[PDB]
């Protein structure tokens, strides 16, 4: 009675035909349905089931209003995602999309908006943060996956030795990076190794100069 | 992350067998959820991302199985820019430009609101230091500065039935740069790196380089065609673990940063050792626990010589002695992290880097970690013996010291209760008395971050687990209820629930579950059925 109902039989606007959701000895739904946006739709709805407070919590930050659940721990996070415009470039995805992505999202988020209207008891977080659900629109699925991805990768290492350049030098900052082993195993072609190339203090310096000047 | 394939003149079906598993941090619930999905197009099984329809990532159409890596493509550059206009202008070329200016505001659960000012120029945002001043950083990132069209991919995807035609499909993918590595019932294996991924000089990758001399800029997108991929290779293996993808005399810069090729130099071992490859032997690669570090690690030690110290000459022979496997039952493995933490807290303090994050430029949400860089460099550095960081202390000094400080920090524990995680759900530190409810039930594992079973941790913080396989799968291309996956807690997000935490039990064990694709065996195992009716 703190979860919702995974059994008997629940409406959804906007189905064409009925789904079959089986759920088997672990939990996982199977989830069987005849048209696409039928499918696309018992996804929506399935995944909130099971999901309901992670997709709010992580639309949230992907909209910089995790704060308003996570208070000031999340501010800074929440400021961030603000400056770099989620919204706006979620929405301008969205518009751009051929047909079949626009249905996708549209049935998709029917499907969420359907389990928000269903009558089901409110995950325990909900109850926690004395908060009521918000309603879906279909860009923000791509804020949601954009919100998963986010700033993966290079951004960090090049901040990390922004930083230590005036701490421990260029010639030292430039070598802040995680090891090779001694020589990189490629993944193309299999099998096949090489040295990575050190940075160019001679190409890079008009860079560390100008940031040594802004920095200091 | 983790992934392999492995083609069927090698397998022990005589068809393809793709394995592997992707690494996050631990935040609850788990990012990826188990899904099967069918209808009259297609019918589908694999990792979803609550909030996102469709299987980005991971997943199988009964023709085609695909999974992926993290590329660590270059796919983010900061921009140092010269203000002007009290902030309202920007440098490029010689021609100082408006910048736009706006105010927006977050409220803040139990304070007051933030207000802020968001500032972009030519290149992107300003996400550090104050453009008043004169300088500031901005980030032009393929994640937000053109139009995406990845998710039309994910309408494509599903109807592929080859390897080729499911890179086809994959045309446009932007938002995050994988190493897309797919088996079919043909017999194909393929790895495409899918990435959108800017023209632009290798120099970019190494610093925030100056906006306004055009150097820097973009110029065009690398394309489709020419992005790195390799089909049904000689060798019969195919294996990517963030590994660096390509040589760096590739003629387009692609990356600066990855991972070290510890993972996958034991993955590729182990599997041109078993040309036989059999489904099975998927579980026993993921819980690969050797360290790629002892050799190092014992010869330094080794040469460093015995200890005055009493409690760090006893620390000194056991690591000098450890078969350098980071075992779940291994007490000595608590030891070898205890004096690695020990050791890279010392060479981040006396070189002063602890301190490079004061910056006003390390302001970008969530910050860097000193400790948690400089981790990756330390081996490096040692193994090169470059003491060029450690203000006038050669690495016999630092070892020795950490040798020291570290035998006042071993508490006994073996690896796997030493290193099991807290599952910290997101809302544990506000509700405290809830911790106990809300944090799913967590067993002991071994690993760390350098081997295949990559359970790695926050050095800065301590030695407890805090990112490893959300998932591991195997995925038998052509007996598809052979295939096999598992979650690190369940299927449900709901603490109350039966599978909330169930899955962590084979997960702990590095063992997998059944991925059920058949209608007929999903109806005979249904514990739950729900119908889900028009209106
Ligand atoms: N988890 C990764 C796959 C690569 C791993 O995380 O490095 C991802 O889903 O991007």
């Amino acid at each position: 009675a703190a979860l919702p109902p995974l059994s008997g039989s629940l409406p959804i606007p906007g189905l064409s035909a009925s789904v079959r959701v089986r759920r088997d000895a672990w939990g996982i739904p199977h989830i069987k349905a005849s048209g696409e946006a039928d499918a696309y739709r018992a996804l929506g709805f399935v995944h909130s089931q099971d999901r309901l407070f992670q997709m709010e919590l992580t639309r949230r930050k992907a909209l910089g209003r995790a704060a308003e659940w996570l208070g000031a721990e999340a501010a800074e996070a929440d400021i961030l995602v603000r400056r770099l415009g989620m919204e706006k470039v979620c929405r301008r995805d969205f518009e751009a999309l051929g047909v079949e992505a626009k249905d996708m999202l549209r049935a998709y988020v029917a499907g969420v908006n359907a389990f928000l209207a269903s009558g089901a008891p409110l995950p325990v977080e909900y109850g926690l943060l004395g908060a009521e659900p918000e309603p879906w629109e279909p860009w923000h699925s791509i804020a949601v996956m954009r919100r998963l991805g986010l700033l993966m990768g290079s951004v960090w290492f090049k901040l990390w030795r922004m930083l230590a350049l005036p701490v421990v030098g260029a010639a030292n900052a430039l070598k802040l990076r995680y090891d090779d082993g001694g020589r990189d195993l490629l993944c193309i072609p299999p099998g096949a190794e090489a040295d990575r190339l050190e940075a160019d203090l001679a190409t890079l310096r008009p860079a560390v100069d100008a940031l040594l000047k802004a920095m200091g | 992350s983790n992934n392999w394939a492995v083609a069927p003149g090698r397998t022990a079906t005589g068809r393809p067998i793709l394995a592997g598993d992707p690494h996050r941090v631990f935040e609850i619930p788990g990012f990826y959820a188990q899904h099967h999905l069918a209808c009259d197009r297609f019918d589908m099984i694999g990792l979803t991302v609550p909030g996102v329809p469709g299987f980005p990532h991971f997943a199988h159409n009964g023709k085609v199985a695909y999974c992926v890596t993290h590329a660590f493509m270059d796919i983010h550059d900061l921009y140092l820019e010269q203000f002007a206009g009290e902030g309202r202008t920007a440098r490029f070329g010689n021609d100082f430009e408006p910048v736009a200016w706006s105010r927006d505001r977050i409220a803040v659960r139990g304070g007051a609101d933030r207000e802020f000012d968001i500032v972009e120029t030519r290149h992107g945002p300003v996400i550090a230091g104050d453009p008043r001043d004169g300088a500031a950083l901005t980030l032009r990132s393929v994640q937000f500065a053109e139009t995406d069209l990845s998710f039309d991919c994910l309408t494509r995807m599903p109807g592929a039935s080859t390897v080729a035609q499911l890179y086809d499909a994959t045309r446009g993918w932007g938002l995050i740069d994988h190493n897309l590595v797919a088996g079919d019932v043909a017999g194909s294996i393929g790895h495409l790196v899918r990435a959108r991924v800017p023209s632009r000089p290798r120099e970019n990758g190494w610093l925030p380089v100056p906006g306004w001399s055009g150097e820097h800029e973009w110029r065009g997108w690398i394309p489709h065609e020419a992005m790195p991929r390799v089909i049904d290779p000689p060798g019969g293996i195919i294996v990517t673990a963030n590994n660096r993808v390509v040589a760096d005399d590739h003629p387009d810069y692609l990356c600066t940063d990855c991972h070290p090729p510890y993972r996958a130099e034991r993955i590729m071992k182990r599997l041109v050792a078993n040309p036989a490859f059999a489904v099975d032997d998927a579980a026993a690669i993921h819980a690969d626990t050797l360290s790629p570090h002892v050799g190092l690690l014992r010869r330094r030690l080794e040469a460093l010589g015995a200890r005055d110290d009493s409690a760090a000459e006893g620390l000194r022979q056991m690591l000098v002695a450890w078969d350098g496997r980071m075992d779940a039952a291994s007490e000595v493995a608590s030891a070898y992290n205890a004096f690695r933490r020990a050791l890279t807290r010392l060479v981040t303090d006396r070189s002063g880097l602890e301190q490079a994050i004061s910056h006003p430029f390390a302001a970008v949400a969530p910050g860097v970690s000193p400790q948690g860089q400089v981790w990756w460099a330390v081996p490096t550095l040692l193994r090169d013996d470059d003491a060029g960081m450690l203000k006038g202390w050669s690495w016999d000094q630092a070892l020795s010291e950490a040798l020291s400080v570290a035998s006042q920090n071993l508490t006994g524990r073996s690896w796997g209760e030493e290193h099991r995680p807290r599952f910290t759900h997101p809302l544990a530190t506000q509700f405290p008395a809830w911790a106990g409810l809300l944090n799913p039930a967590s067993r002991p594992i071994g690993g760390d971050g350098d081997t295949v079973l990559a359970n790695g941790l926050v050095p800065s913080a301590g030695p407890q687990a805090t990112y490893g396989a959300l998932s591991r799968y195997v995925f038998d291309v052509g007996n598809w209820d052979n295939s096999r996956w598992v979650v690190f807690h369940g299927a449900s997000g709901h603490p109350a629930s039966a599978h909330y935490a169930d899955q962590n039990a084979p997960w702990s064990d590095c063992a997998m579950v059944p991925m059920l694709y058949s209608w007929d065996r999903i109806a005979a195992e249904a514990v739950t059925s729900q119908e889900l009716v028009p209106a």
